[PDB]
């Protein structure tokens, strides 16, 4: 029978007096302004111990409670659950999880949980062990909770193994079980007969299917009942078949976090008030004794509180909600005025958590107290940078070595092999001046039908024209080659896929290695932006991923019109604000490059917000460019402000004399050839290698023809709300994505896109 | 909302939220000041070739959160994966 606890409430008081007692100084615990005082880890126990101990008084329990040992206690904080603070009304419940004859002694394993405003908080784990000889088999048991095991069903065999267990029952037998996920929420009670026996073993739970939504539906239960067994076979095939939901991977080695000397207090009786533990063996001397204990030993619960007060410091860098779980095994008894030693080592990872096990030694090097701990990392969010220096041979050092590094280009070398008749891999290792893609076979006309099938939109004289990229490749053509100067790894569409592959192939790492938290927000500059999407949500597959990238690649090249010698008129220029000017601001430039565009008729905008009055980057007919550049030339020299005098001297007139001196930069500007060469100003620096003026409204007829291109690719069935939902930053907004109305009708403002204003309004439609 | 229409909804969103992604100017500067201030994010993970966007995140910081990153007293980890790999792996030397 599950045993209730009386409502304890947290207050204030009982938390600094419990605080100074175990010598646990974490900021987090001091009352502050503006600043709710969190409870302590430790102090669950107190809260649970009425409970909690009451498990091992009931009568068919029976023992010697001198002769009562502590074996290990155990505190698990509820996945999303907030740790506890002050004025919080923390409800208590227990059960018996086991109890065990085992030869020597009797272990009771007691599972308390901890529920504040309903909901459930966290799990309090306590193995207390009753030394004497016990043979009550019938009263013993054992109501385990199985961890979920989850099932990828990837072939037909896998389905003939399921289906030929009696245990394995569906709720419709004709489910269709191809390319599922099934998870196994078993919880199996074993009724005892003898030590090394069972007499009845009953796992049973449902058994659901991931839907493509990402919400588990139950398609049926296990129904396993045995009598006289050895083991249970549900979880033995589970464990040989499924997963954990979540792996511990070591470190290729333990890191020595540190070596700290903790100190047994002289008196057992401040910790023994405050933890409602009166315990007499621990207080007083002549129990003790009779007892046969070597004296009053200093509380166990406190030995632990006395170091996980430590890893809170040293490993969770004195942060309380870091620390998830704690363990510790009380091995030897410690006396009061110990010189304790702890050894902290960091161990692995599970699911972007740290591991840190411990030993803790007395004076005689002996292990008085083992556990471990897992310690979320610092709330950590993930950034993927855009295009950039694409040296030949980026992520090579990690593709020799890592596995998941191996998989990741390998898979997108076989698509890119298969689909566009050419290796990335070749092209990063090598850097080919010259790619000839050969369409001959059956392999090579399929190889022809995806090159002819990549069309762009562009402007033709105010008029919207669907041109074909590779327009030379039709039905005749037998092979078709990629012309760079220097390398093919510098072209535009063998950049982007070689950079976003090297990115995706690094965090694929990071997650083989289990260094990815679960809640990471991710944002990525441009470019980027694609391999984050890939790396955090999985919403596009590799083979997704690189073929769209390519894609976009390729409509960046040809987006703009160039001459024979493959130069457009265009460029890219890097503002930095803080070179003209101090006082010149963002808004200055803004009203500068909003100018020069309207009066000149030249395109020219700002591209990239990179650095606040620092970097900008401004892309646009590469003249306006030129104009811009010297009007930031002239600015710093004459030393002339537009933002003080648009207020403090005249109204409307700073813009007509801005107007005359972009006269001065337009008609030098206008002189030079088409294909220019833009100089080195005071606070703009020419971006080589780029052409394309990205980012801007120019590439507005672009949309089209690549939206349609994502559609096709990015398939519904993989976009996963939840793992994108209050993480993922899109550059188009620069919020956090949420599926609201409010962002919609944002997206709408910044993208005239008819596909969203028909969702703002059938907003309601959509709501039921 | 429904799963199988809110999930239709975020991929129609993120489909345009791509679609126009080079359509306009990144908005990187709002961008940092979302993930920095707005989610008091004290460890930024770069990954890339080059620290560039690690850069940007410490001239930010210098710039506008001198006196925010006291005023909370949180210490910030502008880690980039090419240079700084060593601590992201936890993997040093003796």
């Amino acid at each position: 029978d599950v045993i209730k606890g009386k409502d304890f409430e947290i207050t204030a008081k009982e938390v600094y007096d419990f605080t100074h007692a175990v010598g646990n100084n974490c900021e987090d615990f001091v009352s502050r302004p503006d600043r709710t005082m969190l409870a302590p880890m430790d102090f669950a126990i107190v809260v649970g111990w009425r409970a909690i101990i009451k498990a091992i008084f009931p009568n068919t329990v029976d023992g010697d409670l001198l002769k009562l040992v502590h074996l290990s206690n155990g505190y698990k904080m509820i996945p999303g659950a907030k740790p506890l603070q002050v004025g919080d009304v923390v409800s208590t419940t227990a059960v018996i999880e086991s109890v065990v004859n085992q030869p020597t002694g009797k272990i009771v394993d007691v599972v308390g949980t901890l529920s504040r405003n309903g909901k459930p908080v966290m799990e309090v784990t306590s193995s207390f062990f009753y030394r004497g000889n016990y043979t009550d088999f019938e009263n013993t048991f054992q109501k385990t909770v199985e961890p979920v095991y989850q099932m990828h069903i990837k072939t037909s065999k896998d389905i003939a193994v399921l289906r030929s267990k009696e245990w394995f029952q569906l709720d419709d037998e004709d489910f269709d079980l191809l390319n599922k996920t099934l998870t196994f929420e078993t919880e199996t009670e074993v009724t005892f007969k003898n030590a090394n026996i069972f007499s009845s073993v009953k796992c049973f739970g449902p058994i659901k299917v991931e839907l493509p939504t990402k919400e588990t539906v139950e398609i049926g239960i296990v129904d396993y009942e045995a009598g006289a067994s050895h083991g249970n076979p549900v979880v033995d095939f589970l464990k040989r078949n499924g997963s954990t939901l979540e792996q511990k991977v070591n470190l290729e080695n333990p890191i020595p976090i540190a070596v700290l000397d903790s100190y047994t207090p002289s008196t057992n009786e401040p910790y023994a008030r405050v933890s409602g533990d009166l315990n007499p063996i621990h207080v007083s001397r002549h129990f003790a004794s009779y007892a046969n204990l070597p004296g009053t030993i200093t509380h166990g619960m406190f030995s632990s509180a006395s170091v996980r007060a430590l890893i809170e410091n040293w490993a969770a860098d004195s942060v309380s909600s870091r620390v998830r779980g704690y363990t510790c095994q009380f091995v030897d008894m410690v006396l009061p005025n110990t010189a304790l030693k702890t050894s902290i080592q960091h161990v692995g990872m599970i699911n972007g958590r740290k591991l840190i096990k411990f030993e803790t030694r007395n004076e005689d090097d002996v292990v008085v107290l083992t556990g471990e701990a897992e310690i979320e990392q610092p709330v950590t969010t993930f950034v993927f940078t855009g295009q950039g220096s694409q040296e030949q041979g980026m992520g090579m050092d990690l593709y020799k070595t890592s596995k998941a590094a191996q998989d990741v280009w390998n898979r997108a070398d076989n698509h890119f092999k298969d689909t566009y008749g050419f290796s990335i891999l070749d092209i990063v290792i090598n850097n080919p001046v010259n790619l000839t893609i050969h369409f001959g076979g059956e392999k090579g006309k399929r190889i022809r039908e995806n090159y002819s099938a990549m069309i762009f939109e562009t402007i033709v004289d105010g008029k919207l024209k669907t041109e074909k990229i590779f327009k030379e490749i039709n039905e005749h053509s037998t092979s078709y080659t990629f012309r760079s100067e220097k390398g093919l790894l510098s072209a535009t569409q063998f950049t982007q896929p070689a950079l976003t592959l090297m990115e995706k192939a690094a965090f694929e790492d990071l997650k083989s290695k289990g260094l990815i938290p679960a809640d990471a927000t991710f944002a990525g500059h441009s470019l980027g932006e694609y391999a984050a999407l890939a790396s955090l949500a999985d919403v596009m597959s590799i083979e997704s991923l690189v073929e769209v990238v390519f894609y976009r690649g390729m409509t960046m090249q040809v987006a703009v019109p160039r001459d024979e010698l493959g130069r457009s008129n265009y460029g890219m220029i890097a503002i930095n604000p803080g070179r003209v000017a101090a006082s010149f601001s963002q808004e200055a430039l803004q009203y500068v490059v909003e100018r020069v565009g309207k009066r000149t008729g030249w395109l020219v905008e700002i591209v990239n917000y990179n650095v606040e009055n620092q970097q900008y980057v401004a892309a646009g007919d590469l003249r306006a460019l030129d104009t811009v550049t010297n009007v930031l030339n002239f600015i710093k020299l004459q030393k002339i402000d537009i933002i003080e005098l648009q207020k403090s001297l005249s109204l409307e007139e700073v813009e007509g004399h801005l107007f005359e001196i972009i006269d001065e930069a337009s008609k030098k500007s206008a002189v030079k050839p088409r294909p220019l060469k833009l100089e080195r100003g005071f606070a703009c620096i020419p971006l080589v290698g780029i052409s394309v003026p990205f980012h801007s409204t120019y590439l507005m007829n672009g949309v089209k023809p690549f939206k349609s291109f994502l559609k096709k690719n990015i398939i519904k069935e993989n976009v996963k709300v939840a793992r994108l939902a209050g993480k993922y930053i899109p550059n188009l907004t620069a919020k956090p994505f949420q599926v609201t109305k409010e962002y919609f009708q944002d997206v709408y403002d910044l993208t005239g896109s008819e596909p969203i204003k028909e969702i703002i309004d059938n907003w309601e439609k959509y709501e039921q | 909302m429904k799963p199988e229409v809110e999930q239709e909804l975020a991929h129609i969103l993120l489909t345009e939220l791509l679609a126009y992604q080079f359509a306009s100017p990144v908005r990187w500067i709002e961008t940092q000041d979302v993930f920095l201030k707005d989610f008091n994010t004290e460890r930024v993970v770069e990954i890339g070739p080059s620290p560039t966007l690690a850069g940007m995140a410490q001239r930010t910081l210098k710039n506008k959160y001198e006196s925010y990153d006291a005023a909370l007293s949180l210490h910030r980890e502008i880690l980039c994966y090419s240079k700084d790999a060593k601590e992201i792996y936890y993997t040093p030397d003796p």
